[PDB]
């Protein structure tokens, strides 16, 4: 058990202390998702207006 | 000076970024109306505080933050509260209707009506910085806005800031406190797009900091008043390191490098010090080996699990107050011979131990009473996968009869988008397993 | 303040809605005239929800009162609270609907619709943030059945991304003016199946059997019987009309209750059951509150919960009282009851807790059930149905106005169709 | 009203505790998958610890030890006696063993052949390496002892004062290796290719008033005195030495387990732990005792019923 990398200042101290070793998409492609859905959301809203018109 | 950039979402996004802000402005001397006496170089500086706090000609320290909901009355009661004078009004960002606790309603139908103006208000920011580190986001997992539109914003945040590390303090649900039924659903859905965007997340689960607040604060029925100034507490001590003179965790890409080996696995466990209720007539002060013990317990943790059964990858021990390295190194030699703390073979079983010599701040008229010497201790422990497997089952048990899914289907998304997410949790739980079970 | 658009057709839905806007404007503080004599910034905080803001500082309810004859209507401006209400919100026909519900729905009300929404149009253009409408009718009528239901088909076609909520009283032999009831609620209930949001089911089986079997009351008039409709309805709509912790809403309420879209009737109950007569004393301890609230006595549709199992459950507390002990009692039955709980939505049990008690008593609660035991009320209504359409029975009321049998068989088929999906999911395990 | 929930149908000793709480008019039994219970009797396998001590206003607990599993698994329990300084590679009463019937060589790995090399016997892959068994010489026949071990939550260690002695029906041969029968004392392989079960004693299970009385008959001591005090310091060292990793004490769930010592007895009245059963069955006679000593210690303790001795002997810290 060792100290290691002891760093001190007026504000505090740091130090690493070791016991054992060891042994994106794009913006095309987010535009692109967010108006599928918006599509998928149109398509439903007109079944309903279709479906009100009979 | 490298500026960090604060980005609240949703209501509980926006309450902790109140007490968090509140907080720091106590623990730098900065008044609600924007002024640090202590402050003697005007109108600017590259002082550790400047990393979250840019200064006008005017000798005004305002907040690099941004609040956003998708509704008003929780960021109104910003705009009226204690500190109106803080933050730019252009940096309180309000919508009109909410996501009515709905995944699909805040990061589709309502969240792209007001992606594109957020963005702005934060690029706006952005140009007022030399050398820009990041963000750091604040959210629920559960709610409509927490959950939809930051993952919406997170995804946008990575093209047109690529090169910026972005951590999360996110809220995991608890029933005991919890708004709706759903919450699992938008927790999922959440992870699951926000997983490849993040490079760090502080996991606080309700049901741990409600239990806390019952158990060592006295509180019967705590408020989220009472939640949020305990979070505030831990959210300090994280981000201590990067608001004042120290050498470690000073940028947010040392807390990938010192807390997450593997990019997926970036959920580092919090366990905090002592807390004390300010109406405990006597109390004695905790040595350094009772609170270094105190982190091991899982009474003290922000998630309930048991880190016996699991490995650690890396663990941080942050403290504050009198505390010197020779108190340290004794009492991780005393707590190495009694507890449970195996490590993977491929990490290093050592500690990262960082002292800053203020003792924690505490607001006038709170609930934590002052203490003289206090810790957090932040490790990677494959424990934590606990919580994914609780909050999966929640989730499996709708899904198994699509329950609800018509009001998110409803807002535009397809059923697959569901399966999609819990088969990234499911491999999510198999990593876990990889690293931490024999 | 996300505002609500209030609507009332026929005499049930109108005598129901008086009394409504009676028992709210008395908590909110607002006298008959419209003006505010309250003691409280809580009764106004959240006023614009069910008033509009008129000019000399007066509060005028948002609500249009719709019938198509005028005797309930001039009745309720004869009212207490009737000069309270804005004149041009008064729509009316002069020929009624006979209890017909090809009558509102097809002849009748159809040459009075467009008059009504024209109303319900200058209502939501003054509204900052419309959440959506509620609608107070009956079932079993004519105007109210048959029009409230053309009404809220109309409404979803202008508004379809609003809130459609209804106080829908079901009707029983029990408290039967005619015998076409099962067909016009049969009717009605395959619209209310699809353009609603949201359906209090108010029985009046079961709302004669409180006053007969609970309340000692040996002959129920139908004032009795709208005593209890108007506290459940102050009732469920407590966190809409004051402050809360939830912010609630009709959306919320909407996406938190209703897992499946189609099962979407309530079952409502209420806090101690009281008779207008009596003013009995003693506070009610929280355990009573709950375990009353629970049980089957104080429902308002005429259903055994023990016969279902709930898929979700909203309650909501009114008064002073420790919301420790509200905590501690409620999650006492559901463990105590995990039986008639759904095991498959965690956490369905959603409580919350109002300061402000109703008048006349210090402490109450609401009980906002969606459980598939509603399926009982259904079928007996299917029943009844059944049991003259085979004969064809009294079919000519409603051919005469144009009908065709192959639209009560559709009916008759979607509502057989609800009781199966209520039947599948209170057996999936 | 208390709760609980089964998950193990094949549990012969917590079917039977279930039968015992239904019958006391206080427990109700849910559907396995409800998660609002106070008892669960849970799975032997995958067990989710994880998903214990979440439900507001319950208590929770469940008839397993997280981690036990180290102490009941051949391979790991090898690795837990000598890596555990409380137990060492000196470890006097767990026979040699570095990680199916018994032989010499040939298996069926570095510092197993050196140990064998040092030789200028037998080995087992009920064990063999005591060649020297300790004869039960009214039929001269080996045994294997079966102490049943009860930890509640508050990690109290409770031995059942009933044990059992599982026999071998035929006389011992120091070179009938491949004649697994005649000192395996399994009772499966005992009731199968044996010769004589159940001449001697019924079943194949002397208890411990029998056995005791031949040990004063035979050979002038006691069985309290010359087995049972070293079969306590086997369970107290076991136990013990994982406290530490098991415990609940300071955990959102709790929990308890019974466990299943086997020992071996050799000729010099030295006692040798062979295996710790995670899951153990029970004899049948005392099925009764020991199912009501589990509630009345372990479950009742926690969740107590209405106002209205000891079969555990207590092994104390
Ligand atoms: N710790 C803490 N948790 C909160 C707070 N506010 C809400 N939550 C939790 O957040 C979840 C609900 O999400 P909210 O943040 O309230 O919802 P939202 O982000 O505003 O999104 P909307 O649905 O559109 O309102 C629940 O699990 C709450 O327990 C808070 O102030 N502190
Ligand atoms: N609870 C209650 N039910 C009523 C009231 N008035 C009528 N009903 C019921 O409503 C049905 C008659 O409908 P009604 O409102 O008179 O028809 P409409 O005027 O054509 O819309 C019958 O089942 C009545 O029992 C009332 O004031 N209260
Ligand atoms: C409009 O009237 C109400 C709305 C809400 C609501 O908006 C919910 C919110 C915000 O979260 C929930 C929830 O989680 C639920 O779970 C069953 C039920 C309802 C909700 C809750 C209510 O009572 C508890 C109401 O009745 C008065
Ligand atoms: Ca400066
Ligand atoms: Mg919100
Ligand atoms: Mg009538």
């Amino acid at each position: 058990m060792e100290v290691i990398e002891l760093n001190k200042c007026t504000s505090g101290q740091s130090f690493e202390v070791i016991l054992k070793p060891p042994s994106d998409p794009s913006l095309e492609e987010i535009q692109k998702k967010l108006e599928a859905a918006e599509e998928r959301r149109k398509y439903q809203e007109a079944e309903l207006l279709k479906h009100l018109a009979e | 000076m490298r500026e960090c950039i604060s980005i609240h979402v949703g209501q509980a996004g926006v309450q902790i970024g109140n007490a968090c802000w509140e907080l720091y402005c106590l623990e730098h001397g900065i008044q609600p109306d924007g002024q640090m006496p202590s402050d003697k170089t005007i109108g600017g500086g590259d002082d550790s505080f400047n990393t979250f706090f840019s200064e006008t000609g005017a000798g005004k320290h305002v907040p690099r933050a941004v609040f956003v909901d998708l509704e008003p009355t929780v960021i109104d009661e910003v705009r009226t509260g204690t500190y109106r004078q803080l933050f730019h009004p252009e940096q309180l960002i309000t919508g009109k209707e909410d996501a009515a606790n709905n995944y699909a309603r805040g990061h589709y139908t309502i969240g792209k009506e007001i992606i594109d103006l957020v963005l702005d208000r934060i690029r706006k920011l952005a140009d007022q910085c030399t050398g820009l580190q990041g963000f750091l986001v604040f959210h629920s997992f559960g709610g409509g806005t927490g959950s939809g539109f930051t993952s919406l914003l997170m995804e946008r945040l990575s093209v047109d800031y690529g090169k910026k590390s972005k951590l999360e303090f996110s809220i995991y649900p608890a029933p005991q406190v919890s708004t709706a039924v759903v919450e699992p659903y938008n927790s999922i859905l959440t992870t699951h797009t926000t997983l490849e965007h993040s490079d760090c997340a502080f996991m606080v689960d309700n049901e741990a900091i409600y239990d806390i607040c019952r158990r060592n604060l006295d509180i019967e029925r705590p408020t989220y008043t009472n939640l949020n100034r305990l979070i505030s507490q831990i959210v300090s001590s994280i981000t201590a390191s990067l608001r004042f003179d120290g050498a470690l965790n000073v940028d947010l890409t040392e807390f990938q490098t010192n807390l997450v080996p593997y990019p997926r696995i970036h959920f580092p466990l919090a366990t905090y010090a002592p807390v004390i209720s300010a109406e405990k007539a006597y109390h004695e002060q905790l040595s350094v080996a009772e609170i270094t013990n105190a982190c091991f317990e899982p009474a003290n943790q922000m998630v309930k699990c048991d880190p016996r059964h699991g490995k650690y990858m890396a663990c941080c021990l942050l403290y504050r107050g009198d505390v010197v390295p020779k108190d340290v190194n004794a009492a991780i030699a005393t707590i190495k011979t009694k507890r449970s703390i195996q490590f993977v073979d491929w990490c290093p079983t050592g500690f990262k131990v960082g002292i800053n010599y203020q003792p924690p701040t505490v607001v006038p008229g709170g609930d934590l009473a002052k203490v003289q010497r206090a810790v957090c201790m932040l490790s990677n422990t494959t424990a934590i996968a606990e919580a994914w497997a609780r909050l999966d089952h929640k989730f499996d048990l709708m899904y198994a009869k699509r329950a609800f899914v018509h009001w998110y289907v409803g807002e535009g998304m397809e059923e697959g988008e569901f399966s999609e997410a819990r088969e990234d949790m499911a491999a999510l739980e198999k990593d876990y397993e990889e690293v931490g079970v024999d | 303040m996300r505002e609500i658009v209030h609507i009332q057709a026929g005499q049930c839905g109108n005598q129901i809605g008086a009394k409504f806007w009676e028992v709210i404007s008395d908590e909110h503080g607002i006298d008959p005239t419209g003006s505010y004599h309250g003691d409280s910034d809580l009764q106004l905080e959240r006023i614009n929800v069910y008033y509009n803001e008129a000019t000399g500082n007066k509060y005028v309810p948002r609500a249009i009162l719709v019938d198509l004859e005028p005797g309930t209507m001039d009745s309720v401006r004869s009212g207490p609270f009737g000069q309270i209400f804005r004149p041009d919100n008064f729509v009316f026909g002069q020929s009624g609907a006979g209890n017909n519900w090809a009558k509102g729905h097809y002849t009748e009300g159809a040459e009075l619709v467009d008059s009504v929404l024209d109303v319900v149009r200058k209502e939501s253009e003054s509204c900052d943030c419309l959440q959506g409408f509620q609608l107070t009718h009956s079932l079993g009528g004519g105007t109210g059945s048959g029009m409230g239901t053309l009404l809220i088909s109309k409404i979803r076609e202008e508004y379809p991304d609003r809130i459609m909520n209804t106080f829908s009283v079901m009707p029983s032999p029990k408290v039967s003016d005619t015998v076409v009831e099962p067909y016009n609620a049969t009717l009605s209930v395959h619209q209310l199946v699809e353009n609603t949001d949201e359906t209090y089911c108010i029985d009046n089986e079961a709302l004669y059997d409180i006053c007969f079997r609970t309340l000692k009351l040996t002959t129920p008039t139908y004032g009795d019987l709208n005593h209890l409709v108007s506290a459940t309805m102050s009732g469920v709509t407590t966190c809409l009309r004051f402050p809360g912790q939830l912010n609630a809403d009709l959306r919320k309420l909407a996406v938190n209750m209703v897992p499946f879209p189609r099962l979407h009737f309530f079952m409502p109950g209420f806090a101690p059951l009281t008779s207008r007569g009596s003013q009995q004393y003693r506070a009610l301890t929280v355990p009573e509150l709950t375990q009353q609230m629970f049980d089957s006595k104080n429902m308002m549709a005429a259903c055994d919960p023990r016969h279902g199992r709930y898929l979700t459950v909203a309650a909501i507390f009114r008064g002073r009282m420790s919301m420790k002990e509200v905590d501690e009692q409620m999650l006492n039955v559901q463990n105590k009851n995990s039986s008639y709980f759904v095991e498959w939505i965690p956490n369905n049990v959603k409580t919350a807790v109002c300061d402000i008690p109703p008048r006349g008593l210090k402490m109450s609660a609401t009980f906002i059930g969606n459980s598939t035991a509603i399926q009982e009320l259904f079928k007996r209504i299917s029943e009844q149905f059944t049991a003259m359409f085979r004969r064809k029975a009294f079919l000519h009321w409603y051919t005469g106005e144009g009908m065709d049998e192959m639209e009560f068989t559709e009916a008759e088929s979607n509502m057989n169709d609800l009781v199966s999906e209520y039947q599948q999911y209170q057996d999936a395990t | 009203m208390y709760t609980f929930v089964v998950r193990d149908e094949n549990s012969s000793v917590y079917a039977e505790v279930s039968r015992l709480l239904l019958a006391t008019g206080q427990w109700k039994r849910l559907r396995k998958d409800n998660p609002r219970f106070n008892l669960m009797l849970g799975e032997r396998n995958r067990l989710p610890f994880g998903r214990l001590g979440h439900e507001p206003g319950l208590v929770q607990l469940v008839n397993y030890y997280r981690g036990a599993d180290k102490l009941c698994r051949k391979a790991s329990l090898v690795k837990l006696i000598k890596t555990s300084p409380e137990l060492s590679e000196s470890c006097t009463w767990f026979p040699e063993s570095y990680v199916a019937q018994n032989g010499i060589r040939h298996l069926i790995r570095e510092v197993f052949l050196a140990a064998y090399n040092r030789r200028r016997n037998v080995w087992i892959a009920i064990q063999k390496y005591l060649e020297k068994p300790l004869l039960l010489e009214p039929g001269h026949r080996k045994f294997d002892i079966r102490s049943w071990v009860l930890v509640d939550h508050l990690y109290n260690i409770y031995l059942y004062r009933e044990g059992v002695l599982r026999t071998s029906s035929e006389p011992y041969n120091s070179a009938n290796f491949q004649d697994k029968t005649c000192h395996l004392t399994n009772h499966c392989i005992q009731k199968e290719y044996s010769k004589n079960y159940g001449r001697y004693e019924e079943g194949n299970e002397m208890f411990f008033e029998e056995f005791n009385q031949y040990l004063m008959d035979a050979l002038n001591t006691t069985l309290e005195n010359s087995i049972l005090l070293q079969i306590k310091h086997i369970i107290r060292s076991c136990l013990m030495c994982i406290e530490p990793a098991i415990s609940t004490k300071h955990l959102h769930y709790q929990s308890f387990q019974l466990f299943g010592f086997d020992f071996m007895v050799d000729e010099e009245l030295k006692v040798w732990l062979i295996e710790v059963n995670g899951a153990p069955a029970c004899a049948q006679k005392l099925y009764a005792e020991l199912c009501q000593g589990i509630v009345d210690v372990a479950i009742s303790s926690v969740f107590p019923l209405a106002d209205t001795t000891s079969i555990f002997i207590k092994l104390h810290h």
